[PDB]
């Protein structure tokens, strides 16, 4: 019955964040804090509530007592984007907290949109993939639209994004449109099309199939 | 300093056993301060702590793991394992060994100062599969790719120009094909200029079917 607040949140770059755990009761052993980045392991911050872990920046502190706890960042800086863990040790058991993600907006940015023909390779054994990238935009909310000779797709192409990145806090996204060889040869245009709020109008990328 | 590192299979088998090996190096295992525990975290969601071992033998569980799980300690190799019986679909999750520190005269004090890398292990009947690698062709700014598909289980790992390129680099996650086999494209973006007269290679890995890819991107 550990609890985190807020499940997740959005702060400015500059912005102080704080983060509350409550204990599942009044502590003996220590409350730490650990830091865990997208892909990457858990990392202690802070240990017995209020120590910081060497080498660990002087922006990062905690606080508190009983069963009441607070995480500080005094000034949030864009490698910070991570899920944050509070962490006890009572009747013998390790318990972590729900997490904190901790998530970065700043102001909105265009993508840059690339389109891949299938490779000749892919082609030989009967599926092409067509590949749409969104580089570098802000925010997370992009639409694409999947165009084969003017006629909109559906139900063949699948999306993925990145984590924000830890420099300039922005996404990516990959767009995959996967057909047969055979019908991929009964068209010839094939277009990928970006609406985003960074755009002031849909952005069309295209090529011509041979 | 300290540095641990998981390894063991990234299969298994419902029912069967699940077997890990934490290999600990820039310390002894058999030091008086310290515990070597596992943690886990399924995908998603949050982490579990599995159980702890002191040098010596004398091991700690979480109860909800206790009855299928065994957590050993190998003084003489420097390693400490996890042996996690009848497993199912449940213990599908990211495997990380970590150190415990400890200290106190009146009372033990504890926290986890080290981490491994961690294990991805999937529970499944499903046999491994390796990945298809293709070329993302760009045709002052080009981007390229590859596409990395149909793989079973996660996950693989890309590299460009191993390693020499990390700049621009975006590894996207694997997404989950109607087919229950997961891909994922690597993209970079580079000077156009480049193009033609400088070779990039992606290196992929994935460690379960032992496909060790290197994949040259050549323009249009
Ligand atoms: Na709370």
């Amino acid at each position: 019955q550990m609890t985190q607040s807020p499940s997740s949140l959005s702060a400015s770059v500059g912005d102080r964040v704080t983060i509350t755990c409550q204990a599942s009761q009044v502590i003996s052993n220590y409350l730490n804090w650990y830091q865990q980045k997208p892909g990457k392991a858990p990392k202690l911050l802070i240990y017995d509530t209020s120590n910081l872990k060497t080498g660990v920046p002087s922006r990062f502190s905690g606080s508190g007592s009983g069963t009441d706890f607070t995480f500080t960042i005094s000034s949030l800086q864009p490698e910070d984007i991570a899920t944050y863990y509070c962490q006890q040790y009572e009747n013998l058991q390790f318990t972590f907290g729900p997490g904190t993600k901790v998530d970065i907006k700043r102001t909105v940015a265009a993508p840059s949109v690339f389109i891949f023909p299938p490779s000749d390779e892919q082609l030989k054994s009967g599926t092409a993939s067509v590949v749409c990238l969104l580089n570098n935009f802000y925010p997370r909310e992009a639409k694409v639209q999947w165009k084969v000779d003017n006629a909109l797709q559906s139900g063949n192409s699948q999306e993925s994004v990145t984590e924000q990145d830890s420099k300039d806090s922005t996404y990516s996204l990959s767009s995959t449109l996967t057909l047969s060889k055979a019908d991929y040869e009964k068209h010839k245009v094939y277009a990928c099309e970006v609406t985003h709020q960074g755009l002031r109008s849909p952005v069309t990328k295209s090529f011509n199939r041979g | 300093q300290l540095q641990l590192q998981e390894s063991g299979p990234g299969l298994v088998k419902p029912s069967e056993t699940l077997s890990l090996t934490c290999t600990v190096s820039g310390g002894s295992i058999s030091s008086s301060s310290y515990y070597w525990g596992w943690i886990r975290q399924p995908p998603g969601k949050g982490l579990e702590w599995i159980g702890s071992v002191y040098y010596s033998g004398g091991a700690s569980y979480n109860p909800s793991l206790k009855s299928r799980a065994t957590i050993s300690v190998d003084t003489s190799k420097n390693q400490f394992s996890l042996n996690l019986d009848s497993v199912s679909a449940a213990d599908t999750a990211i495997y990380y060994c970590a150190s415990i520190y400890g200290s106190g005269t009146f009372y033990y004090y504890f926290y986890m100062d080290v981490w491994g890398k961690g294990s991805t292990v999937t529970v499944s009947s499903a046999s491994t599969k390796g990945p298809s690698v293709f070329p993302l062709a760009p045709s002052g700014t080009a981007a390229l790719g590859c596409l990395v598909k149909d793989y079973f289980p996660e996950p693989v790992t890309v590299s460009w120009n191993s390693g020499a390129l990390t700049s621009g680099v975006h590894t996207f996650p694997a997404v989950l094909q109607s087919s229950g086999l997961y891909s994922l494209s690597s993209v970079v973006t580079v000077p156009s200029s480049s193009l033609g007269t400088q070779t990039y290679i992606c290196n992929v890995n994935h460690k379960p079917s032992n496909t060790k890819v290197d994949k040259k991107v050549e323009p249009k």
